[PDB]
């Protein structure tokens, strides 16, 4: 672990000596895709969290319930383990306050304390485990809980992105299979038609997305207050027992909303892989969305190689189709 | 082994001996993927069509009906006589969440 | 009789995958 820190705060020196890795004009073209996208969905900014919001209570407590889920019954009870457990129950005594502590804090606070991390043997591979302060962890817990429920509601994230609510990843395989198996004549190979089946890994997603455009993309698609929360919230100092760093390219990866900012950048590579024409097709018309693997019409399902996209957390697979033509023209190329 | 399915009983009359083999595994107790998702689909149009004709009847399904598709529907059946589950109705992205567990 | 498990390999034939798989009844 001790090596694994040292490593990362050299790289975060690398990142502040040669400044942002991603030049300028990358970052205007990914802005132009996605902006060019969210006109197309129409989608509407998630405005921040009104005061007399509908479902608030029900959003914290579920929130609570979530964070409670972690502390299992056990006389295992530290201070800290024993503050968390306290606020927690105070804020199910009182929701009012709490809405309006996370909410200041929304709209305020920048500055936050240190997370400590300690890591899984995985004898394979390690993994951090990042520990944030209690406060600071229910305030997190409601905006992720918020963020999601809108995005969800507003549709800001297409079928292909996966994991969904709607189905276990035992049955995405088998949804895969199908979808695949359903294509029109799909298994057919006398004119040479061949059908290539990609899968990869987005390597190093979370650690090489720039907080500076991460701010700059997410601003749109939420309130620019909330933005500022979420990304002065990963401009934070990362410690463990002694050693000590701040961290600012990476983002922390553990907080409770990094959920949504790793599929909503995910979303954006998406934009920049499918482009927007085949996005589009994937997506359907924002009045009828379709569902996971199909389209309007076959024709709109032919148009292109890509028949098929499907992106896990950080995953992609994708199933083109080529007539030799197509095939040839790629080889040569 | 046959030899420890041997069990004694002393009672007055005296001592009575009995006997009763493989043991069970762990893979013959749950239904395969494809038969569950098969029984999924079935399963959920099925209630489709129990619940437009029972709001044709304006009421609740109750617990005798579906009884017949209680352990049934990957969303399972149960999750429809839920306490909570108007709230659960709430919790929005929980499968994110849950991969993303591991990691605090 | 030696009490080590063995490979399910193989001793499988007569046997699927939900054979004694039931579905509790309502509480």
């Amino acid at each position: 672990t001790r090596l694994y820190l040292k490593a990362e705060q050299e790289r975060q020196h690398n990142y502040l000596k040669d400044g942002p890795y991603i030049t300028a004009e990358e970052a205007v073209a990914v802005y132009t895709t996605t902006v060019h996208w969210l006109e197309s969905r129409r989608f509407s900014p998630i405005p921040f969290p009104p005061l007399s919001y509908k479902h608030d209570t029900k959003l914290l407590i579920l929130a609570l319930e979530r964070l409670k889920e972690a502390y299992s019954v056990k006389s295992r009870l530290n201070q800290s383990q024993r503050e968390e457990l306290g606020l927690i129950e105070q804020a199910y005594d009182n929701p009012h306050e709490a809405l309006s502590r996370i909410k200041r804090h929304l709209l305020t606070q920048r500055a936050f304390k240190e997370v400590g991390i300690e890591f899984m043997d995985l004898y394979s591979h390690l993994v951090p485990v990042y520990d944030v302060e209690p406060l600071e962890k229910i305030t997190d817990a409601y905006l992720d809980q918020y963020l999601w429920y809108e995005a969800d509601k507003r549709r800001l994230f297409p079928p292909w992105i996966k994991p969904a609510d709607t189905e276990p990843p035992p049955l995405l395989v088998y949804k895969w299979c199908q979808g695949i198996n359903n294509l029109q004549d799909v298994w057919e190979t006398s004119e040479g038609e061949c059908n290539v089946m990609l899968e990869s890994r987005f390597e190093k997603m979370y650690e090489k997305i720039d907080l500076t455009l991460l701010n700059r993309l997410l601003r749109l698609i939420v309130d620019h207050n909330i933005a500022d929360y979420m990304t002065a919230k990963n401009n934070v100092v990362i410690n463990y027992k002694d050693m000590n760093h701040t961290n600012s390219y990476g983002i922390i990866r553990g907080l409770q909303f990094a959920s949504f900012i790793v599929q909503y950048y995910g979303l954006v590579m998406d934009l920049l892989v499918l482009g927007l024409h085949r996005a589009s097709e994937m997506a359907g018309p924002p009045q009828m969305p379709n569902d996971f693997l199909s389209f309007q019409d076959i024709a709109t399902e032919a148009a292109h190689p890509i028949r098929l996209f499907c992106r896990y957390i950080d995953r992609i697979h994708i199933f083109f189709r080529f007539t030799a033509d197509e095939a040839r023209d790629l080889i040569q190329r | 082994p046959q030899s420890d399915l041997r069990w004694s009983k002393q009672t007055d009359v005296g001592i009575t001996h009995f006997r009763s083999q493989l043991i069970p595994n762990l893979y013959r107790y749950i239904q395969p993927w494809e038969s569950e998702f098969i029984d999924s689909q079935r399963v959920w149009a099925e209630y489709a069509l129990k619940r437009q004709e029972a709001i044709a009847q304006n009421r609740r399904l109750t617990l005798e009906d579906l009884e017949d598709s209680w352990d049934r529907g990957i969303p399972r059946i149960n999750t429809l006589f839920q306490k909570d589950r108007h709230t659960l109705a709430y919790d929005k992205g929980w499968r994110v969440r849950t991969d993303f567990k591991q990691y605090q | 009789p030696t009490g080590e498990v063995l490979s399910l390999v193989g001793k499988l034939e007569g046997t699927r995958m939900g054979d004694k798989a039931q579905r509790t009844k309502p509480q």
